[PDB]
């Protein structure tokens, strides 16, 4: 005899990674109302994730929803202001984008969102109405009435289930409501590993390639990135803690149609 | 091979780096058009440097070419001056006010003798 | 020799130790030892800023002492340096070399990028070393940025910097081109601010 | 009925494992059809099999062979030519063992079987279908037996102290009637 | 409510660029297409979801490749332009040449007749505009133009003809002119252009000039005031334009698909952008002509891989 377990969010944004880690029966509990990207239902590959994702047509409860121009350019102006561009993908950029539509159009308005990193949010608009640190969610024992007020609260309208960091991130930058993959929880903080510089205290993310760097972005100093723990509080929204030569270019190219001949040959020889 | 000699190659580098916009991809219109602006001695000549003009139409219309073009250059006329911020790095309001600046640097200043707003940070290894 | 109104005005110190031009290399050359004034105990050496506003002040009085404001070339192959030096270019009116400079470009009066100059500012001296030698050859003097591990030879007037970050060799370029202009007469009041904020000098990468 | 095989990482090479253990391990899962699990913190893989995988029980000793040839200097193209082919097999030989050999003797006799820019090297792996790694005292010779067994003609002719121009004469005679026939 | 261009068929019969379409008014049925196979299909038309019926005829009398055609108000002359430095009249019903008119030193883009079928000009890249009649006899050479003339046509008169022989001219000098054919001499200038104009249409009434061409400002000039309305733009390079004999609607052929914009309001009303197989996005094909049928309700529309399109106006829900 299971529990009517009532979905605390109206709509959650779902990733490759929540797809492929969790079937729809799993966030089935959760959430009403599923969305998703197209290229993220293209770029999926996996036969057990195409089965889930045959078993979810035939359920039909996710929506298949491409995210508006205007809000992709208000992420990127976000993710250019937080430097998480670079690593951030075109797809991590397109959910974030319809996350921050979803959003804007579940709470009728941008007063929960913040359009500058370090931004305070506007709170006088409320009144007209893995390294995640997920505490103070648990211990709550809602009722039915109390699932339906949080609900029916502005605050879960809209969640972004993603195993990415630096969309964590970014979400942690817009304030965006953040749940785990498995647990189903709002995140509170998050802790990831970023690149310090020893000397000029510059921080940077991590590399999505893996690779170091070897001359920092704004000190240049060799060896003065470090990695730092970063911790990010979605409240505050703090994050709380040559390469000149036309050689070097050479190298990476180098480096780059060597890592293409590779994957060459691999297809080669797989295919052979 | 049927590798083009260099007098073709040099005069549609030089009428696609001059005479760019009222080319396109039609051979036929531009055999007409090298008529009316270059004078090449023969038939068999023209022919050459017109499908050799439309077929690097068909590859700029694709993206940049090493080659000058006007029409990117006023763009990087605009660009060295374009993206001035308002407020720079090197402004006090990017860190309150008071710099982040260690124990040695802040004796620099009171050696030198200047008054500065600094936050001395103690830093280790 | 010089009014006691060039020294270092407080909000050019809050410039440069916004920039980070006092932080630099882990080796520490015989010859630039004075630069240093002492180590912050990891492996970074901190570096004499009123060393660098005078010295400065000396690279601004030799660009100053020419009387053919086309006859000195700034010289560079680093990103940041030929946005630097095309803006120094632009501004004071000199000879830019930007990315490869020509080998046989001071002697070889046959290629046409043969310009003989006076005088020659040089981004570092360890990339751009070809300029310096080959200025080695036709009796030329050379200002340069060096760093506490550059090369120091074949250098007079060299301005310690740091010509690892964007911030200091943008802003130190900025303040070489502010210091002849006030130096020559374009802008005519010591205590006036120049109109042209640093951040014009410094490089972007779309 | 299960079947792991335990073997030992090298620390010289543990770091091109975390650069290429991405283009390790997915032909092997994929094609060949097993099962890997580290132990980094004791030099320890865990070639692991399952009923539920295809029975193929030599093709364990192959995997095991794909490691134990990673162990010793190994690249990635050679394990392609491992998975393909069946005759390839792998050896080790000692310096000391030829010739009592000390230091500076030592290391011109690993100049000799290195040479200019690894050229006596190159002319040993394209005339013979050998593949060369050198250790400190240890070489290593993939291939088959008519293969390896020049290999160890010419070896034993070079760390003897014979010339590498002798070393080429008869290299490229015995590669001659190795294409010939 | 909106009208919606729906495609519903395709006219394959070329070997060239179809560069002209020209419909009849005295039949709804016959479509006479001048391409760059060297030759001249006309068509009768049998309206299906996926074919038409009847490749009537094949004018082939052209050294080279042909520009333009146009069809009479009864619809059995047909008048082509060509690059053989001449002009031809066609009979639609079999292909005899009448006459052809000789007096261009170089290639012809243009021809239009007038109303009566009596008066005929001649639009070629000489910088000259030639002036004939139906027997052949050249009665006029007008000079003017600095560059090519890309298009000429015959303005429509709206008080039946009150002794004003009025065409219109956009050359590729940025610059359109306009004649008053009773006493031969330029009557107006319309500067304001600043590329190469590949086309210009009048209105039906004949009081409205839309001029475009590669830079893609469609350029409205009032002809009755003799002054400059207002300017359209339509981003990429235009190569045909005409206007809709019942509606305000005056679409464009550009380079990427046939924009249709509105007059009355001013909104877009339809971008057609066919769907093709095989091409790239930089090599998709465009539209090179285009002509509005005598309802207008069916478009015409030729374009340069060998294949007529048409679309239709519905009224949608």
């Amino acid at each position: 005899m299971t529990e009517n377990q009532t979905a605390h969010v109206r709509a959650l944004i779902l990733d490759a990674t929540p797809l492929i880690t969790q079937s729809y029966t799993h966030y089935q509990n959760y959430a009403q109302s599923f969305y998703t990207t197209p290229t993220v239902f293209q770029e999926i590959k996996d036969a057990q994730a195409r089965k889930n994702l045959e078993i979810w047509q035939s359920l039909g409860t996710l929506k298949l929803v491409h995210p508006s121009e205007n809000s992709i350019a208000k992420v990127s102006t976000f993710a250019k202001l937080t430097g998480d561009y670079s690593v951030l993908s075109a797809n991590d950029l397109h959910i974030l984008a319809l996350t921050y539509e979803l959003e804007i159009k579940l709470n009728n308005g941008d007063w929960r969102l913040r359009k500058k990193p370090g931004d305070a949010l506007d709170a006088s608009k409320a009144d007209v109405g893995s390294g995640e640190d997920t505490t103070g969610s648990l211990g709550v024992e809602a009722s039915e009435e109390d699932r339906h007020v949080a609900l029916n609260r502005p605050e879960n309208q809209v969640a972004l289930a993603t195993g990415d960091f630096a969309v964590q991130n970014v979400a942690l930058q817009m304030n965006l409501n953040l749940m785990n993959f498995m647990s189903g929880l709002k995140i509170k903080r998050i802790r990831n590993y970023m690149l310090r510089c020893h000397a000029c205290f510059k921080i940077f993310p991590l590399p999505k390639d893996g690779k170091p760097k070897h001359f920092c972005a704004s000190c240049g100093g060799q060896g003065t990135l470090l990695r730092c723990a970063v911790s990010v509080d979605s409240r505050t929204g703090n994050v709380t803690p040559r390469e000149d030569q036309k050689e070097y270019e050479k190298v990476i190219k180098q480096e780059e149609w060597t890592r293409r001949h590779n994957e060459k040959i691999l297809n080669n020889w797989i295919g052979g | 091979g049927r590798v083009r000699t260099k007098t073709v190659k040099r005069a549609s580098k030089a009428l696609i780096e001059r005479y760019y916009p009222k080319l396109t991809l039609d051979f036929q219109t531009n055999k007409r058009l090298c008529d009316e602006i270059a004078t090449i001695q023969s038939k068999r000549l023209r022919n050459k440097i017109a499908g050799y003009t439309t077929h690097l139409m068909k590859r700029i219309q694709k993206g940049p070419v090493r080659g000058i073009s006007f029409k990117l250059q006023e763009e990087e006329r605009e660009r060295k001056d374009q993206y001035v911020p308002e407020v720079s790095a090197l402004d006090l309001s990017r860190s309150n006010g008071v710099l982040n600046v260690d124990n040695q640097t802040s004796d620099l200043v009171k050696s030198l003798g200047l008054k500065l707003p600094l936050s001395v940070i103690n830093v280790s290894a | 020799s010089l009014p006691a109104t060039f020294d270092l005005t407080p909000e050019d110190a809050q410039l440069l130790l916004a920039a980070n031009t006092h932080l630099g290399a882990r080796n520490v050359q015989v010859h630039q030892e004075p630069y240093v004034f002492n180590a912050r105990p990891d492996g970074v050496h901190v570096i004499n800023v009123g060393k660098t506003w005078e010295k400065l002040v000396l690279a601004a009085r030799i660009i100053a002492a020419i009387p053919n404001p086309e006859d000195v070339v700034a010289i560079s192959s680093r990103t940041f340096g030929q946005r630097a030096v095309l803006k120094f270019a632009a501004h004071t009116g000199a000879t830019p070399i930007a990315g490869r400079f020509t080998p046989g470009s001071f002697t070889n009066y046959i290629t046409r990028s043969f310009k003989e100059p006076r005088l020659v500012i040089v981004t570092d001296p360890r990339s751009d070393a070809q300029a310096i030698k080959e200025a080695s050859y036709v009796n030329i003097p050379v200002i340069a940025l060096t760093d506490l591990d550059s090369p120091s030879e074949f250098v007079d007037v060299a301005i310690p910097c740091n010509n690892r970050g964007k911030h200091s060799i943008g802003l130190i370029w900025y303040l070489l081109a502010r210091e002849v202009l006030r130096l020559r007469g374009a802008l005519v009041d010591r205590t006036q601010p120049w109109s042209i904020m640093p951040d014009l000098y410094f490089y972007r990468f779309p | 009925k299960f079947e792991s095989r335990k073997i030992m990482v090298p620390p010289h090479r543990m770091t091109p494992l975390r650069n290429s253990w991405t283009k390790i391990y997915p032909p092997l899962v994929e094609h060949l059809k097993l099962q890997v699990r580290m132990n980094l913190k004791t030099k320890s893989v865990e070639l692991r099999t399952n009923p539920k995988f295809t029975t193929d029980p030599g093709a364990l000793q192959k995997g095991a062979d794909f490691i134990k040839a990673f162990t010793l200097g190994f690249d990635l193209d050679d394990s392609i030519a491992l998975l393909r082919l069946d005759d390839l097999y792998i050896e080790t030989f000692e310096v000391k063992d030829v010739k009592t050999l000390t230091g500076d003797h030592l290391s011109r006799a690993i100049g000799r079987i290195a040479g200019k820019d690894g050229k006596t090297k190159f002319a040993i792996e394209n005339a013979t279908r050998t593949r060369i790694v050198l250790a400190d005292s240890k070489i290593h010779i993939l291939g088959g037996f008519t293969h390896i067994r020049m290999a160890r003609e010419s070896v034993v002719s070079l760390i003897l102290g014979s010339p590498p121009g002798k070393v080429y004469g008869n290299l490229r005679t015995v590669a001659s009637r190795l294409k010939e026939r | 409510s909106n009208e919606v261009l729906v495609l519903r068929g395709t006219l394959e019969g070329h070997n060239g660029w179809v560069t002209s379409l020209a419909t009849s008014a005295g039949q709804p049925n016959l479509l006479l297409s001048a391409s760059r196979d060297k030759t001249l299909i006309s068509w009768k038309l049998t309206g299906d979801d996926q074919k038409f019926g009847v490749p009537v005829r094949s004018f082939k009398g052209h050294s080279h490749i042909v520009q333009d055609c146009t069809l009479t108000a009864d619809g059995a002359y047909a008048l082509s332009a060509s690059w053989d430095k001449t002009l031809r009249l066609w009979d639609v019903a079999t292909g005899e040449t009448y006459q052809r008119f000789v007096g261009h030193k170089s290639d012809v883009m243009s021809v239009d007749i007038d109303k009566k079928a009596s008066m005929i000009i001649s639009g070629s890249r000489d910088k000259t505009i030639k002036v004939w009649t139906i027997k052949g006899q050249c009665l006029a050479t007008l000079l003017g133009h600095n560059d090519w003339v890309s298009q000429v046509r015959v303005v429509p008169n709206e008080k039946a003809d009150d002794d004003s022989v009025t065409i219109i001219s956009a050359g590729n000098d940025k610059m359109v002119k306009a004649w008053n054919l009773n006493q031969f001499q330029i009557e107006a200038d319309f500067i304001g252009h600043n590329s190469n104009i590949n086309t210009l249409t009048a209105s039906p009434d004949g009081t409205l000039i839309a001029s475009a061409g590669k830079d893609g400002e469609i350029m409205l000039w009032n002809l009755a005031a003799k002054k400059a309305m207002y300017t359209l733009s339509a981003q990429d390079e235009v190569f045909s334009l005409a206007f809709s004999p019942n509606r305000y609607w005056l679409a464009a052929a550009t380079a990427t698909g046939i924009k249709v914009f509105s007059l009355d309001p001013q909104y877009l009303v339809d971008d057609l952008r066919p769907e093709f197989a095989g091409y790239s996005k930089a090599a998709e094909p465009h539209a090179v002509s285009l002509a509005w049928s005598a309802d207008g309700q069916t478009l015409f529309a030729g374009y340069t891989d060998n294949v007529i399109r048409v679309w239709q106006v519905m009224t949608a829900n």
